[PDB]
């Protein structure tokens, strides 16, 4: 739904020190390296300018919800404890900002969700009407279409499309004219590129409906 | 006032415990649900202690190599003998200090290897003096029953969610620099929180003043708060109800 | 995880395999059912994977007696078992009492059938939830069973995929008093919320309850009903 | 991810179950493909044979199986599970005539087959028969029909039918094939039933490598084609 | 399997390993300085590091079947 | 990684136990409490 | 013959003609996925793309960049572009895209995103989105159990193609290549080899012509008689049948 | 044996030697004559020797908390509560009888 | 009170007259309160396009957003498709005006 | 561990599967019966009172069972319908045999022997259902009984359910009456106890349920009293709060 693009759009028109970190390279082996990489970010951040710390995904480790009576799950659990200690531990105030992005947010820790730590909650819908028009306009604005084939016949369609797959449609019809040696889209291929990417039903075995 | 009895009183007046004839306490545990003032009380003491304050977060005692991930804890507390009155603080012992599990390729040895040194530099062959520890975390039943013994920690202090009389006083502190107009009742707004955390009273105070920012306004009405109550307070929203009625 | 099985508890909560059986219910085809003032309307979603599948072969709205119908959201192969169970069970009331069985009485007994496969262990529970309708003694009824064995009495509900969008639709939609003809109008309008692209006379399949008995609609009316009525 | 239910038949956390859907890839060790086509008042089965030995016979190879005098079928999947599936089909077709006094419909028989395959999924402790079955038959006031039964207990009747290894390639050909409104006059049926299998497998077979079962409104008896007239339809499409 | 570190350790063994790899590709395969190697476990060795013109011929030694036991005894 | 340097000493013990240049008159006695967890390279007769 | 050219102009036309990528405007065509057997296909038809210009090649082992913290790996991206900047479209040959030391299973033990920490950053930062001068990448591997569902967008694996192992007639093509610089009489019925051959692997039919020379070392054949190839099939193809672990499929 | 020849159990105390624990830890404190040591011993039968030192220090803090030097029974009533509330509620319900 | 659909009328009609008296930010706040009120009604089968026109009006009064306000005018015309013709014919006047002002004539 | 089937003791007498079922009922509904001379009552709680249900039965927690007895229920609903159809079928077997109603104790022990028998036999489950008993007999009059998953039981004069409402038992002792046990004195006690335990304030009538049983002319009528007279019972207690603050 256009999540990381919004983080990239902030990095242009800011005067900050933008720091993006994937939430996967600290869930690794070598017990103790995980929580120290959290310290390596913030000591690099708080020594520097007003900065933005964009953690890409924590749909991975973000949830306690049980006491781990096992091995190597308390190491999973304690990275959150290190994350909480240098988020809303001491004051640590001056000009540090943290942005996170996930899937469904009911899974994760309620200790994260108190305000003062994660004050803002923003939900993303998909491509509803009047927003399919705006994304079709802007992508085809910087694209020589040059036909009398109206695109709004695909605005008014059902089969709701994620915002990344709109980008796939206009680029596929770009391939589906140039590969056939056309210096302009003729938009008889635009039907076929639409029907191509919409077929993600796969198999489902015609079973359990 | 209980923290004055264990930290201020032995440092300021040690001769009282001489005349009364008891040993002096040194162990403090702070517990409760999240967002109930556990870390201000560390910083409020540290602003007024007139003493050495040693901050240790509870997760850097593992490093990466065995044996040196432990011994600096022994080098930590022996450095506190240099500044002979001192207060050492623990951040969030839901890490190291949890439980002695089994052997095998499960649990962890090295977490226990560090924990046994914490278990012993304050209760070993040599008893220390003028060094006091404060530990603060939730999850009371899952830290180990060898540092919870009252030879180690003498004061266990809860932090319940505040009362309606107490939610009013928290609301007055953060709305102090906030500028309210007139005709506004904080007690009505304090009754709109059926069991708030107390830390989320700030989230009401920030989001109510945020409504005036998008209006290019400095005036804050009571309507700004009542919209901010429904924004901050949420629910789990347990859907499909089949889980509920399997479990009636 | 503890689970792995059905004949033991977890140390903290409840039976986990029954909760996993409800996950197959949510991954099924969507469905809707609305109880109006004079009847109950059932409507479901039915799309083939290809243009080759004959749509008039296997049906979704399935009558039990001449005044009782039934739909589902789950797996169709498990659905055909308890339908054939509910047919023969409904005749056993009629051989004893010589009277058509009330709709509150099957749901006592059909849920006790789905009860029995949650026992033993060497067996699996169903992966099907149901919706049962009927107009007995003037007032119509609309119930819902589950693989755990409980049951309900709904005004309006929706199962299958994207049921939370249909529920917040119907929470904003369903009033107390409408006729059956207005009830089908808001029953297709909630099927259009989560359906796929084309919606023809063969993509949906709708049955109703009058006081004149149970009836499922032929596609001649359903084409004429979906013809520009929203 | 899997783990949880990949040995026995129980549920997976939120998803489905794997032992039944491992039987769907248990057809593909046969190394075979079958095609059924219903266009108009007739019905055609076509399936190739694969004879890897000269000492191996010819008559004991055919997968076309006569269930009743008006109902024939074809079997895919592994061989030994296929024939025991046919023994139940021959058995319960005769119980209908005994209990009820008339010829069983082709629609009613796949209900009785898939319900037996249903219990083996619901109740455990029997391997669920990794084979697939396709039926044809003539019904009064309904025309000819083509049905498919699945190892999961699913069934659905449909016009153009593929099975075996190459469903997704043959059905992709037949979707583009059955979209124009051409009539199907009993040789339009067969020639499309040949050339679909002939291009998807890419064999354009020699005459002695297949089988063709047929049924037609005129003579409703199930009929296996003679090798001579198989050559007659093969020289018909390539004029 | 070579692994990265920060305290030397193995960070001379690859300089001994690659010198074996550089010399073996250093000369053309003209049979006169044929090289024989033998290990007990294959799963330690670097398979993509041999594979073409390095140590290449696989001579496995299976266990004696029946009569090969009776021969050795 | 792990017990790398221990393996180099342990495999050097093996090649001066059997291999080229057999030792002759050198008798080796070993004793353990946990014999299950030993290397099959030492379990071969000719070495033990 | 179908795959010499299907891969050719899907690489040639975007690099030769970037001006059509402003006549409609998209920079994105970043190469095919060559998946199938090991065979000879991964190494030999990469040299078939080398037929016009091409050259570059270099090598991608798919292992020296896959180090865990990707602050080094992003420098290891641009370290290889220190020579790819020295030219026109350089053609980064990339071997074993999906292969780690050992095997790769699903997300259990170390069979994890160690590729995809690097891999999703490559198609971001190597070429396409972050690019320099229409350099072309050619993905080629045969193992891959775990993959990106976002890899199937136009711009990472724009079109995919599968390599098959048998033909029974491209045997005879590859056979006469390997029955080339070996001394004989011209006595050979090469199709009599092929009908008696059951190898089903192009790299292993290379082994068949090797062992027929070993039968020529036997019995002092400075030539190679037609029997030596029939001797070679019975030795080589029987040795292929006596190996386990026969489950491999690229996704 | 050969390495360690003695294995020594240290069990939790009794109702007899527990008197000696309370006697020694109340050596040099001003003890009012209202108290009975056997009140807290006999009524509750579970608690360690390190518990008893915490009770004696807490009851001394209660005297300064309400402006006293001597220590009465009401100090030990509040101290025996406050020390022991760190160990959970119970095990099983009345199955056994 | 408890009735809801009359609130959406009086919130939108005030957002007309605050804009008619040339008060821009107060008409913004009255429109925003009309949006969050209009999220809980069975159907605004015609009032949606009435709401979506003046979403475009106040957004055009910024003289800053000449693309999304065009989308609000166009959605208002689609709601006015042959079921309210006098309000439909004025919808072309605003959406062509927004396309002139976007310098794409 | 020892979390296998229920046919295996732990190292020391601690049947873990029985203990897991006896803790499961705390996360369920809330039921209580009170003392009464010349009567008895039950009180229950309406869970998940969402506005798209019918309640066609108008009796969900309460099941009238023979003629002069009813029962509450708390636990797994799948096992709840099995027991009630079994328990009604016990009382008619006794009535066919002696032509006299079942005397309210050996009905309970007949179920408790069934509920026990699933703890010794096979790899299945115990019943995860505890439930109450109200009734009248010739020998002792009005009675109360308390079922358990283990098959243990016991008579009571006032009782409730655990981890949901275990604090109500402290209130029942603090506001205990003995002798002055009329029905109106007990209904006022019932709405006060459900006020604190049900944490939703002001106690809407659609969240509760009250069922009584009296003795009138030798008939023993059973009342599930309607929602109209719940209203004037709640507002009576709401009036008593405004009267109780006169001491303040
Ligand atoms: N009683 C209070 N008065 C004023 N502010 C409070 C109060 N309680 C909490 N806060 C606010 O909560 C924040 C501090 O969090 P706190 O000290 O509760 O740590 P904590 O939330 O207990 O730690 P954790 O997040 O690990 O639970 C500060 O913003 C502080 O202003
Ligand atoms: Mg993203
Ligand atoms: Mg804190």
């Amino acid at each position: 739904c256009g999540k990381t693009m919004l983080a990239k759009a902030v990095a242009h028109h800011t005067t900050a020190a933008f720091i993006r970190v994937v939430g996967s390279e600290f869930v690794q082996k070598y017990l103790g390296e995980g929580p120290r990489m959290v310290r390596d970010v913030f000591r690099l951040a708080k020594e520097n300018a007003p900065a933005i710390i964009f953690i890409d995904e924590i749909d991975a480790i973000a949830t306690k919800r049980f006491d781990a009576q096992t091995g190597a799950d308390r190491e999973v659990q304690r990275i959150l404890l290190e994350l909480l200690n240098q988020m809303d531990g001491f004051d640590q105030n001056v000009n540090v900002k943290v942005i996170m992005a996930t899937n469904r947010a009911d899974t994760l820790d309620p200790a994260l969700l108190r305000p003062g730590r994660l004050d803002r909650k923003i939900e993303f819908p998909l491509p509803d009407r009047r927003q399919k028009r705006l994304i079709f306009s802007t992508i085809t604005s910087k694209m020589n279409l040059s036909e009398e084939v109206d695109l709004e016949d695909y605005v008014a369609r059902p089969d709701k499309i994620s915002g990344a797959d709109i980008n796939s449609i206009c680029q596929e019809s770009g391939m589906l004219a140039v590969r056939e040696n056309r210096y302009i889209v003729l938009a008889k291929d635009f039907e076929k590129a639409y029907k191509t990417v919409i077929k993600k039903d796969e198999q489902e075995h015609e079973f359990y409906k | 006032k209980e923290i004055k009895e264990v930290i201020e009183l032995p440092v300021k007046h040690p001769e009282l415990f001489e005349a009364l004839g008891i040993a002096q306490p040194k162990g403090v545990l702070l517990y409760g649900p999240p967002g109930t003032g556990k870390t201000l009380l560390a910083r409020a003491v540290a602003h007024h202690t007139d003493c050495t304050f040693i901050r240790v977060s509870g997760s850097e005692l593992v490093q990466k190599f065995i044996g040196e991930g432990a011994r600096m804890v022994r080098e930590l507390f022996v450095m506190a003998r240099e500044h002979a009155p001192s207060i050492i603080f623990m951040d969030e012992i839901d890490s190291i200090g949890s439980s002695r599990l089994e052997g095998g390729s499960g649990g962890d040895s090295e977490v226990q290897r560090t924990m046994l040194e914490l278990l012993n530099q304050l209760d070993g062959f040599e008893a220390t003096k003028n060094i006091k520890v404060i530990m603060a975390t939730n999850r009371i039943d899952i830290l180990d029953s060898a540092l919870l013994r009252p030879g180690r920690i003498d004061r266990k202090i809860e932090f319940p969610p505040p009362n309606e009389e107490a939610r009013l006083d928290i609301l007055k502190i953060h709305s102090r620099k906030m500028n309210l107009t007139r005709g506004i009742n904080l007690r009505k707004i304090a009754e709109l929180m059926p069991g708030a955390s107390g830390a989320e009273v700030k989230g009401v105070c920030t989001e109510a003043g945020m409504y005036a920012l998008r209006e290019r306004r400095v005036h804050v009405t009571q309507e700004d708060f009542e919209m901010a109550v429904a924004k901050v307070m949420q629910k789990d929203s347990e859907k499909n109800m089949s889980i509920k009625k399997l479990w009636k | 995880g503890y689970s792995f099985s059905l004949t033991t508890f977890s140390p903290s909560g409840k039976l986990v395999q029954i909760e996993y059986a409800l996950a197959a219910v949510a991954g099924g085809a969507p469905s809707v059912g609305i109880k109006a003032a004079n009847g109950v309307v059932l409507a479901t979603e039915k799309k083939q994977k290809s243009i080759l599948y004959d749509e008039r072969s296997v049906h979704k709205v399935e009558p039990i007696t001449k005044h009782i119908g039934l739909v589902y959201s789950g797996m169709g192969p498990d659905y055909r078992v308890l339908v054939h169970r509910a047919r023969k069970l409904a005749q056993q009331y009629y051989l004893v009492y010589q009277e058509p069985i009330p709709t509150a009485q099957l749901v006592q007994r059909v849920a006790s059938v789905m009860q029995e496969y949650t026992q033993s262990g060497g067996v699996r529970p169903f992966g099907v939830s149901l919706l049962i309708c009927g107009w007995n003694e003037g007032r119509p009824y609309l119930f819902q069973s589950d693989p755990s064995g409980a049951y309900f009495a709904w005004k309006a509900t929706a199962m299958g995929k994207n049921y939370v969008n249909g529920k917040t639709f119907l929470e904003k939609r369903y009033n107390e008093d409408l006729e059956l003809e207005d009830a089908i109008h808001t029953a297709i309008l909630t099927l259009k919320e989560s359906f796929e692209g084309q919606m023809t006379e063969d993509n949906i399949e709708v049955g109703i309850c009058n006081e004149a008995g149970f009836r499922r609609l032929t596609p001649t009316e359903v084409k004429d009903y979906l013809a520009a009525i929203a | 991810s899997a783990g949880f239910d990949r040995h026995i038949t129980i549920f997976s956390p939120e998803g489905r179950l794997y032992q039944v859907e491992y039987a769907f890839k248990a057809i593909n060790q046969g190394g075979l493909t079958s095609v059924a086509v219903r266009g108009k008042d007739c019905a055609v089965i076509v399936t190739q044979k694969k004879v890897p030995d000269k000492l191996l016979d010819s008559s004991t190879v055919t997968h076309l199986f006569k269930i009743t005098e008006n109902i024939g079928c074809v079997m895919t999947g592994m061989t030994a599970d296929s024939r025991s599936q046919v023994q139940r089909a021959r058995y319960e077709a005769a119980n209908w005539k005994y209990k009820y006094g008339y010829e069983i419909p082709v629609d009613m028989l796949c209900k009785r087959i898939a319900d037996i395959s249903q219990v083996y999924t619901q109740n455990a402790e029997m391997r669920p028969l990794g084979c697939c079955m396709i039926l044809i038959g003539i019904d009064e006031e309904q025309g000819p029909q083509v049905y498919k039964c699945d190892p999961a207990g699913y069934y659905c009747g449909f016009k153009a039918t593929a099975a075996g290894v190459k469903q997704t390639e043959s059905t992709s050909f037949l979707e583009k094939k059955v979209k124009k409104k051409f009539d199907w006059t009993f040789e339009q049926t067969v020639e499309t039933a040949i050339t679909c299998l002939s291009t998807v497998l890419s064999i354009d077979f020699k005459p002695s490598e297949i089988e063709v079962g047929v049924v037609t409104v005129e003579n409703p008896k199930f009929r296996i084609l003679t090798e001579a007239e198989i050559d007659a339809h093969l020289v018909a499409l390539a004029e | 399997k070579r692994f990265d570190s920060e305290k030397a350790g193995d960070r001379e063994v690859q300089r001994t390993m690659l010198e074996l790899l550089n010399q073996l590709d250093g000369f053309q395969p003209n049979t006169q300085v044929k090289v024989i190697a033998a290990t007990n476990r294959v799963d330690i060795l670097d398979p993509a590091l041999l594979r073409s013109g390095r140590l290449d011929r696989k001579i496995e030694f299976p266990m004696p079947n029946e009569e090969a036991r009776a021969r050795i005894m | 990684g792990g017990d790398n340097e221990v393996q180099r000493t342990m495999l050097e013990l093996i090649n001066q136990l059997d291999g080229f240049d057999p030792r002759g008159n050198i008798k080796v006695l070993m004793a353990t409490n946990r014999p299950d967890t030993l290397d099959p390279a030492l379990m071969r007769p000719g070495r033990l | 013959s179908e795959q010499i050219r299907e891969l050719r102009e899907v690489i040639e036309l975007p690099l030769t003609n970037p001006e059509l990528f402003q006549r409609v405007g998209i920079i994105p065509p970043k190469g095919c996925l060559l998946y199938g057997p090991p065979g000879t296909g991964k190494t030999l038809l990469a040299r078939a793309v080398a037929s016009q210009l091409d050259c570059n090649f270099l090598k991608v082992v798919s292992s020296s960049i896959v180090d865990k913290y990707i602050g080094e790996s992003a420098r290891l991206i641009r370290e290889m572009f220190n020579y790819a900047r020295d030219h026109q479209p350089c053609i980064i040959f990339m071997d074993e895209i999906d292969a780690i030391g050992g095997r790769r299973f699903s997300e259990g033990t170390s069979a994890d995103r160690e590729i995809q920490r690097t891999l999703m950053e490559l198609l971001n930062q190597m070429d396409g989105f972050d690019t320099l001068h229409r350099v072309k990448m050619i993905m080629a591997t045969n193992r891959p159990d775990t993959l990106d569902p976002a890899l199937l967008r136009p711009g990472r694996l724009d079109r995919k193609i599968h390599i098959d192992l048998p033909n029974e007639q491209a045997r005879l093509d590859i056979l006469k290549i390997h029955a080339g610089p070996i001394t004989k009489h011209g006595e050979i019925d090469y199709e009599a080899i092929v009908k008696l051959s059951d190898g089903f692997n192009g790299a292993d039919l290379r082994n068949v012509c090797t062992e027929a020379g070993m039968f020529a070392i036997r019995a002092d054949h400075d030539f190679v008689v037609q029997e030596d190839f029939m001797k070679a099939v019975r030795k080589v193809a029987d040795s292929k049948k006596l190996e386990s672990k026969l489950d491999y499929k690229p996704v | 044996p050969g390495r360690i020849d003695r294995k020594i159990e240290f069990p939790l105390p009794d109702e007899k030697t527990k008197k000696r624990i309370f006697q020694i830890h109340t050596s040099r404190m001003t003890l009012a004559d209202d108290v009975t040591l056997d009140d807290l011993i006999m009524a509750k039968d579970d608690l360690s020797g390190a518990d008893i030192k915490a009770i004696c220090t807490e009851a001394g803090l209660m005297a300064l908390r309400e402006r006293r030097m001597k220590v009465t029974n009401e100090d030990f009533k509040k101290s025996k509560e406050n020390v022991l509330y760190k160990k959970q509620e119970g095990t099983p319900e009345g199955l056994y009888l | 009170m408890d009735d809801k659909a009359l609130l959406v009328e009086v919130q939108l009609l005030e957002s007309k007259t605050y804009h008619a008296l040339s008060n821009l930010p107060k008409a913004r706040a009255a429109l925003t309160s009309a949006r969050t009120t209009a999220n809980a009604i069975y159907c605004p089968p015609k009032l949606q396009a009435t709401l979506d026109m003046q979403s475009g009006i106040i957004h055009a009064a910024e003289e800053k957003d000449w693309k999304t306000a065009y989308s609000y005018f166009y959605e208002a015309f689609e709601g006015y498709d042959s079921i309210d013709s006098p309000k439909a014919i004025t919808s072309l006047k605003y959406m062509l005006l927004c396309k002139i002002m976007l310098n794409t004539p | 561990r020892y979390d296998s089937r229920t046919t295996i003791f732990s190292p020391e007498g601690r049947l873990y599967q029985v203990e897991y079922a006896m803790e499961a009922i705390g996360h369920a509904g809330t039921c209580l019966g009170i003392l009464a001379n010349d009567g008895v009552l039950l009180a229950a709680e309406r869970r998940n009172i969402h506005k798209l249900l019918d309640e066609v039965f108008f009796s969900e927690k309460i099941y009238k069972l023979n003629e002069d007895m009813a029962c509450s229920v708390a636990g797994i609903t799948s096992d709840a319908n099995v027991l009630t159809n079994e328990l009604r079928l016990i009382a008619q077997r006794y009535l066919l045999q002696y032509q006299e109603p079942i005397p309210c104790e050996q009905l309970v022990t007949a179920l408790c022997d069934i509920k026990q028998a699933y703890t010794q036999f096979g790899g299945k489950r115990p019943f995860g259902v505890s439930l109450l008993y109200i009734g009248w007999d010739k020998h002792y009059g009005f009675q109360l009984y308390q079922s358990d998953p283990s098959g243990n039981y016991g008579g009571w004069k006032a009782t409730c359910i655990g981890n949901n409402s275990a604090a109500a038992v402290s209130m029942l002792k603090q506001d205990y009456k003995e002798g002055e046990m009329t029905l109106k004195s007990a209904l006022a006690l019932a709405i006060k106890v459900l006020n604190k335990t049900m944490d939703v304030s002001k106690l809407s009538a659609e969240k509760v349920e009250i069922a009584t049983l009296t003795r009138e002319n030798g008939k023993t009528v059973i009342r599930v009293l309607k929602q109209k007279e719940v209203e004037q019972l709640i507002k009576k207690h709401e009036e008593e709060e405004a009267k109780a603050e006169r001491e303040k």
